[PDB]
């Protein structure tokens, strides 16, 4: 009965206890919000190809 | 506009009321000489008071370019806001 005096929490439950979570990326952050500021770029910025500007105010010609 | 107007160089604005434009009008008898200087322009012509008078003779009638329409670019305005 040696393997009753080893540490009966396995290496393996070390293992998904101590990374419980996949960590969060450094660079996430960045290509999350740059890729949904170039929706803001798009539409609101009045040197994009696809404003919204002539379609939200229209003109007056 | 109604087909008539009967206004101009009578009661008219003689001066510019901000500094990014300035008017200076030359109020004669008959005529009027105008200084207008915007920006690093001037231009100074001169107006009768008969030729204000023939400028609403043709309307301009502006009208709006809109993507679907007027009503459409309104709505999409205030969901935009």
């Amino acid at each position: 009965d040696r393997v009753l005096s080893l540490p009966a929490v396995s290496k393996n439950q070390v293992l998904e206890n101590v990374f419980h979570t996949a960590p969060k990326a450094p660079v996430e952050h960045l290509e999350k919000m740059v890729s949904a500021n170039s929706k803001v770029y798009d539409a609101l910025n009045l040197q994009s190809k696809r404003v919204l500007i002539w379609q939200v105010k229209p003109a007056l010609f | 506009l109604t087909t008539f107007t009967f206004s101009g160089l009578q009661d008219a604005p003689v001066a510019a009321l901000s500094g990014s434009i300035k008017l200076n009008v030359a109020a004669k008898a008959g005529k009027a000489e105008v200084t207008v200087a915007a920006g690093a322009a001037k231009a100074a012509t001169q107006v009768s008071a008969a030729a204000l008078r023939k400028l609403s003779g043709s309307k301009i009638s502006l009208a709006e370019v809109a993507r679907i329409s007027v009503l459409h670019s309104s709505i999409q305005n205030y969901l935009l806001s």
